[PDB]
């Protein structure tokens, strides 16, 4: 079974494409993180001929994309920008896949050159307090799969309840995609880039440098050469190391 | 007390 990110739009015939178990279980798809407590380049712009020709508006000489922030509406280069990416949700095109053993899963619908944005990982964004509280209630009700992705040292990513279908990428000890935090207005956003070119049809991983707080470690089937086992790996850290101290 | 839970903690990729 597969479905494609604009079945998600529609939560009724997503609920029950779930009942027949055709779409994962439902959850609260959000454009951008919510917080459950709140808290310009110097490239020369395009000529209208450099834009005709293919030219790329804030490509990799734009001093933004550089330092990993993406440029504001103000940019030089105007709606040409190519460094808005998080902001104009110009993911990857994606498939969510049910796997064997690990759940529901990413997949690329294309091929996908190296250095791919993919999806922002989107969430409810947590403090300390707020991820205690989570901790425990996740661990009542006995929940399998955990979403909680460190942001900075007083932000966790919690996409449970509420995120994207970022929220489905797997783990693998020999990943073709990484994290890259990036400056969006302000503020801080994660996401996934490709680390090489992912064929068509390959499904996409990360490397969770999983830090485990559970008494038990879950066993790892990414099925790498490399693999450790374990999601977490050899150690077993306390709530608010995890946490980010 | 918690029997499994953990935290992805974003970094960049290296060979
Ligand atoms: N390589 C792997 N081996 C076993 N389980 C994995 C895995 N990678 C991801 N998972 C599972 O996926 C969770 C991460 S959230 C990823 C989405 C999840 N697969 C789902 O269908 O909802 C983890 O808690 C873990 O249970
Ligand atoms: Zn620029
Ligand atoms: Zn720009
Ligand atoms: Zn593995």
């Amino acid at each position: 079974p597969s479905c494609v990110m604009d079945d998600f739009r529609d939560p009724q015939r997503w609920k029950e494409c779930a009942k027949q178990g055709k779409m994962p279980c439902y959850f609260d798809l959000i454009e951008e993180n919510v917080y459950l407590t709140e808290r310009q380049c110097e490239c020369t712009p395009l000529s209208k001929d450099e834009r005709a020709q293919g030219e790329i508006a804030c490509g990799e000489d734009c001093l933004n994309r550089l330092l990993m922030i993406e440029c504001s509406s103000r940019c030089p280069n105007g709606d040409y920008c190519s460094n808005r990416r998080f902001q104009r949700k110009q993911h990857a095109d994606v498939e969510v896949i049910l796997t064997e053993k690990k759940g529901w899963g990413l997949r690329a619908a294309k091929d996908l050159p190296s250095n791919t944005f993919v999806l922002e990982y989107c969430g409810e964004v947590l403090d300390h307090k707020e991820f205690k509280a989570r901790v425990k209630e996740y661990a009542r009700n006995k929940n399998i799969h955990y979403y909680f992705m460190a942001l900075k040292n007083d932000e966790i990513i919690d996409a449970t309840q509420k995120g994207n279908c970022s929220r489905f990428m797997n783990h693998s000890c020999e990943p073709n995609c990484e994290t890259q935090k990036w400056t969006v207005n302000g503020q801080l956003r994660v996401g996934f880039f490709t680390t090489k070119l992912v064929p068509s049809g390959s499904e996409l991983t990360f490397d969770y440098q999983f830090q485990r707080y559970g008494k038990e470690a879950q066993k790892c089937f990414c099925g790498s050469a490399n693999c450790r086992g374990y999601l977490g790996g050899e150690n077993r850290v306390s709530i608010r190391a995890a946490g980010g101290k | 007390a918690p029997a499994t839970g953990g935290v992805m903690k974003p970094h960049r990729y290296r060979p």
